[PDB]
RNA sequence: GAAACUGCGAAUGGCUCAUUAAAUCAGUUAUAGUUUGUUUGAUGGUACGUACUCGGAUAACCGUAGUAAUUCUAGAGCU
RNA sequence: UAGGAUAGGGGCCUACCAUGGUGGUGACGGGUGACGGAGAAUUAGGGUUCGAUUCCGGAGAGGGAGCCUGAGAAACGGCUAC
RNA sequence: GGCAUCGUUACUUUGAAGAAAUUAGAGUGCUCAAAGCAAGCCAUCGCUCUGGAUACAUUAGCAUGGGAUAACAUCAUAGGAU
RNA sequence: UCCGCCGGCACCUUAUGAGAAAUCAAAGUCUUUGGGUUCCGGGGGGAGUAUGGUCGCAAGGCUGAAACUUAAAGGAAUUGAC
RNA sequence: AGAAGUCCAUUGAACCUUAUCAUUUAGAGGAAGGAGAAGUCGUAACAAGGUUUCCGUAGGUGAACCUGCGGAAGGAUCAUUG
């Protein structure tokens, strides 16, 4: 009340980590860092609750503090650092270079990239103004600030950007018939291609996509993000990319009961 | 007759707000006189036995009950609470300490006894029930 | 003139005394001119603003304050004051238990700059801004008088 | 590596519901009306009018104590 | 209207000016054995009653008031006064 | 990709945003159950990308379509439209 | 004197209507429940009493409780008794 | 650089009178309801209740009550074209 608070209680941690509700009073607070806390994935429920790497609270630290997570191409000791989306974590060692990709149910998929494909990342992009001494600057929406931006880049657009040696190295621009993963609302997680664009003067800038298998959905102008150009993503997707509604969910199971074990 | 108008939503909630009042059970409730019986809402109490009587019964009946003129110790007031169990008069003794209970119509008399709401549930912490099957013994 | 207190009014930022001309420079308010600005939101400024001569800090068009939030419309309910009237907000509230609507009201005190004359029972149209009184946090963009849209 | 100086924390957590009837509060807004240790990213040319690195203290320590008394308190000598 | 103060808007405060503001669509005032909500009980439907308590928000450290340090407190397992 | 400038609402449809927990509800043989969100399988130096669904959530607010039923003023000094 | 129309005070017969029934052509068109609107009742007493407010010269009028007490009070019709 | 002290302004606890609001209670005396198997005095109402009954109002007397004026049938008359 007087000032901040160091804690969260685990019935009020967001949904998506599905955290047993008799596992404690508490639940990992996540840092302050380059993601919202909100549509984060803290370090410690990496090594647990998503890899068997770690049991407790105690082993995390324990390979933490040997300096083996390597997130976005830098080593992060902070158990509760926010991987909040398309970060890099580069298990180095055994190679376990992940992509924090959405789930077509919001959650947090750890989509196992190639070694190669790990050396750069995309990032959206917020407003691009003008700083100090007239140095315009770009200001993505992970934290992330470049100077020196190309004149076309824009706002809301996505940059492909590389880790070792920090530029960008190419850019797609927000517009009609371009890839787009929804990372915010009920859409979480659905991948489709922009139709068209409404604008309200004065607030909630609407989008229009069209999934790839027919079915169509709306959201905000954010939680989207741009993927590829056209209609080819440049990251590869975990699986399915569909809602997949759940009378088909039940089609599934039942074609896997009777293939398969068949018996 | 009533008012179906879609636009007098307020007409009929006032009314039915000054019309709940003739309700004998809703005006019980929400006058705020419940405070003021000796019981102050509560399912029990505790008093000092000050004198032992008897009361004869209503007509057509003919009997006496004996009943125990206590005073509760957590306002002072003086009630007459019944005590039954034939034999449990001699139990209850002066200046002795009993908890009493309500006799089961909530606030009204019971029986063929003039104005007693009350009765005797326990006495120097042991119960009547207990006495009068001989299970405990006063202390 | 519009000079009525004991300090001189002006435009701030808008230097009154230079030397070379003006009536052809950009963002009105440069080389001495009345600054102006439109509010957005598909809202027209009044000529009365353009071409005025009254100093007004507190209005949307000439002055230091930006519109943005809530856009209300209402009728006037009261204008005895000093550049700020009554605007009334009338709607329906849903009594749910029988299904039926009330007739509820509410007032909401709105700033009107010099630019808007308004009469009793007008139709105005405010746009929410930052605090300028204790009441007042509207500011009123347009104003329809009472009785009027005519033509066939 | 005890003690002590320095830095940081103790404004979180825990407990309770006395005050409070458009007030708190819920949904929904705004900051173009502001502050923000911290985490992440980026950015620091003008001092000139001994720089191969300047100065005085002080704690722990040691020894003179006061008071019935307390993480009550005063002097001295080092660093 | 112009200042002062504040991290900042604002009668928040000061000087001057005007006479306004709310109300049978219940202001103002009173009662509450009234913290608000998510919710609880009973429920054909509608409903009625409850919601101190583990999740969110607010308030308090016997009762009032003032304040230092600090990024953050009018803090009480901090100080000052009654 | 155009390009306008427009009676306002109620109503109704569709969408979005919407804390968890609780409630309804899918899966799952904790020996059953109230529960929990676990687990299951070849008999592996492992796999199922294992799962950890989905609704509702008054009213108020934001957006899309509908104009039947309703409420406001607009209706002949032409100060009308082109 | 005869016929017809509108408006009014009533009356007679009959339910296929309603109602606890007396009875009602409205007291009908009501569990097959909704044309609009005003007032007003919640078992019998205490009681149209106490007190406050207010009008009146007064007598009084309008508004109007509570504690307590009670298992019935009451309506229509039936058979006896008187 | 700087302590004690001092001056003005400000926030302002706390105490001391008056007034006022809210809550509980004592009170000589009056007086009202209710209950009680003890009663005294009459018979006001129910039959034409032995003066038909009842409303409003005014007066009167031991008590039910009586009487004056206007009204009603809830009357003991649905009726005299004689
Ligand atoms: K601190
Ligand atoms: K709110
Ligand atoms: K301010
Ligand atoms: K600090
Ligand atoms: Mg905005
Ligand atoms: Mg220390
Ligand atoms: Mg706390
Ligand atoms: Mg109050
Ligand atoms: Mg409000
Ligand atoms: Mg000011
Ligand atoms: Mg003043
Ligand atoms: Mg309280
Ligand atoms: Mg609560
Ligand atoms: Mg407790
Ligand atoms: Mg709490
Ligand atoms: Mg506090
Ligand atoms: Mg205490
Ligand atoms: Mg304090
Ligand atoms: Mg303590
Ligand atoms: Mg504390
Ligand atoms: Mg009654
Ligand atoms: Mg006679
Ligand atoms: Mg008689
Ligand atoms: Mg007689």
């Amino acid at each position: 009340a007087r000032g901040l608070k160091k804690h969260l209680k685990r019935l009020n941690a967001p949904s998506h980590w599905m955290l047993d509700k008799l596992g404690g009073a508490f639940a990992p607070k996540p840092s302050s860092g380059p993601h919202k806390a909100r549509e984060c994935l803290p370090l410690i429920l990496i090594l647990r609750n998503r890899l068997k790497y770690a049991l407790t609270y105690r082993e995390v630290q324990s390979i933490l503090m040997q300096r083996h997570i390597m997130v976005d191409g830098k080593v992060r000791t902070d158990k509760t650092y926010p991987a909040g989306f398309m970060d890099i974590i580069s298990i180095p060692k055994t190679g376990e270079n992940y992509r924090l990709l959405y789930d077509t149910k919001g959650r947090f998929r750890l989509h196992s990239v190639r070694d190669e494909d790990a050396k750069f990342k995309l990032c959206k992009v917020r407003s691009v103004q003008f700083g100090q001494k007239g140095i315009p600057y770009l200001n993505t929406y992970d934290g992330r600030t470049i100077r020196y931006p190309d004149p076309l880049i824009k706002a809301n657009d996505t940059i492909k950007l590389d880790l070792e040696t920090n530029k960008i190295v190419d850019f797609i621009k927000f517009d009609v018939g371009n890839v787009v993963m929804v990372t915010g609302g009920r859409n979480t997680g659905r991948v489709g291609v922009i139709k068209n664009r409404e604008k309200h003067k004065g607030t909630f800038e609407t989008i229009h996509v069209e999934d790839a298998q027919g079915h169509q959905f709306a959201t905000r102008l954010g939680n989207v993000f741009t993927i590829g150009k056209g209609t080819k993503p440049w990251v590869s997707l975990p699986k399915g990319k569909g809602i997949k509604l759940t009378i088909i969910e039940e089609q599934r199971k039942r074609d896997a009961a009777a293939q398969a074990a068949a018996k | 007759g009533k008012t179906r108008g879609m636009g007098a939503g307020r007409k009929l909630k006032t009314h039915r707000r000054n019309q709940r009042w003739a309700d004998k059970a809703y005006k019980k409730s929400h006058l705020g006189n419940e405070w003021k019986k000796p019981f102050a809402g509560s399912s029990h109490a505790k008093g000092i036995v000050l004198e032992k009587i008897g009361i004869e019964a209503k007509q057509p009946n003919s009997a006496i009950r004996k009943c125990a003129r206590v005073q509760l110790v957590k306002n002072g007031k003086k009630i007459a609470a019944f005590v039954p169990n034939d034999g449990c008069l001699n139990f209850i003794e002066e200046n002795d300490e009993v908890l009493i209970a309500g006799f089961g119509r909530k606030g009204h008399a019971v029986g063929d006894i003039p104005g007693v709401r009350f009765k005797v549930v326990k006495v120097s912490g042991v119960s009547l029930l207990a006495l009068f099957k001989e299970k405990k013994e006063k202390p | 003139a519009e000079q009525t207190e004991k300090a001189f009014l002006k435009q701030p930022k808008v230097f009154l005394c230079s030397k070379k001309t003006t009536k052809g420079n950009n963002k009105p308010g440069k080389e001495g001119n009345r600054f102006w600005k439109s509010v957005g939101l598909g809202f027209k400024t009044p000529k009365e603003a353009i071409e005025g001569t009254y100093i007004d800090k507190k209005c949307p068009f000439t002055g230091t304050v930006s519109i943005r939030g809530r856009i209300i419309a209402g009728t006037c309910h009261s204008a005895k004051m000093n550049r700020t009237i009554i605007v009334r907000r009338n709607y329906l509230h849903y009594v749910k238990k029988y299904q039926r609507y009330e007739k509820r009201h509410s007032n909401i005190p709105a700033h009107i700059s010099p630019c808007f004359r308004v009469r009793e029972g007008d139709h105005v149209i405010i746009g929410q801004c930052r605090p300028l009184s204790k009441t007042v946090r509207f500011n009123v963009l347009k104003v329809v008088p009472a009785g009027s849209k005519s033509g066939a």
